[PDB]
């Protein structure tokens, strides 16, 4: 299992470096017209800060993803334990009046 | 009596153990709405941010003339330059990597599924012997692989 | 030895079949490319289909929420009956060790 | 992303539109190896279950297959001391019901 593991490995990084070489033989017609050029990075300053706040809302997305999922988990556990409480008291009161 | 005169106190018991979880899942509960709010806030927020950008940039990036296209070309080459043990590679010569590491990645696959069918019959024949031991445990109890 | 040989040899040709599809069902995401495929033909301003695209992937997204939403509700919904059932058969088992 | 940063210049749907490509050829040579000209994404699911069906079947019966060929390695001779036992002690039976 160790030994398919890293052929699968193997082969993974195989098939993405043959992609890699057909993007290239892809590409060589774009390759050709590489002598042009035109204008760049006129209103970049406010583009990268906005991007930049974008990524601080993605990490804080991210943060407030896993503080969810861990909250939904030990509500979860909390609303099982209850139930499991629930049951045992109901059982526990039907026996008493049935005694 | 005795035991009815136990079971009310195992049950003032158990309400006690219910009124302590049940605060806990309503605390639980306000703290999992509020996340939730929260989290599709900040996914909110991050879609605000991605459209307000997508709004600023529509004049900047509408008018690229075809010449800021072949650096993509030229990142494409450079990321095979780290992916691919090539320090050489030109998009000449690329061709010839190209059928080479296809050869390869064949080679791989053959090699994976030579692999795989030993896998597979040695898979199976471990789950038939954790079977045999499950059958022996259940019906004496712990014992060794040796003495099954 | 024949009959296994056989055997064998045949294990070889599902192998190869089975993986052959196996790759295909890696490769479902990368068959809805074919409105991008559509889309990179385009060769000028294309804005409307990009958003138009995801808009219909807005509407799927949505829809799968809404729908995760209602089966998580069911499944502690169950959850919820199956952790009921086992504290009830504690207790009735407790009460038959008592008896 | 795409629309948020359009000075992504097309790099992602050239990558989309050769994965495409990818997915095609694919698509073809599994047509060929399986000789199912008749496919589809949508359906290919469905040959897949069937023939993981198929190779379920030949590697649990080669399994048995090579236990049966594992304990084949026994001389002549224990087979033969088997038999007339229980021939001594049922009466004449065939090897195969022995």
């Amino acid at each position: 299992q160790q030994d398919y593991e890293t052929a699968k490995h193997s082969q993974h990084q195989a098939k993405q470096q043959a992609f890699a070489l057909v993007e290239i033989v892809q590409r060589r017609v774009h390759f050709s017209y590489s002598d042009s050029a035109g204008m760049l990075s006129e209103n970049a300053d406010l583009n990268d800060k906005l991007r930049q706040r974008l990524e601080h809302a993605e990490s804080d997305r991210s943060r407030a993803r896993e503080q969810l999922r861990q909250q939904q988990a030990q509500y979860s556990q909390f609303n099982q334990v209850l139930a499991s409480l629930k049951s045992s008291y109901e059982t526990k009161q039907d026996m008493l009046k049935e005694l | 009596q005795e035991k009815i005169d136990r079971y009310q106190v195992d049950l003032e018991e158990l309400s006690y153990r219910l009124e302590e979880q049940t605060d806990v899942v309503e605390e639980a509960g306000e703290l999992q709405a509020e996340y939730e709010a929260r989290t599709e806030a900040t996914e909110q927020e991050v879609d605000e941010l991605k459209s307000q950008l997508a709004d600023y940039q529509q004049a900047l990036d509408v008018q690229q003339t075809r010449a800021i296209q072949y650096q993509q070309a030229l990142q494409a080459l450079e990321r095979a330059r780290e992916l691919c043990r090539l320090p050489d590679l030109s998009v000449d010569n690329a061709e010839e990597w190209l059928e080479t590491f296809q050869a390869k990645e064949q080679q791989a696959t053959e090699a994976l599924l030579a692999l795989e069918q030993k896998l597979s019959v040695a898979d199976a024949a471990h789950n038939q012997f954790e079977q045999a031991y499950q059958l022996v445990k259940n019906i004496v109890g712990e014992t060794s692989r040796s003495e099954a």
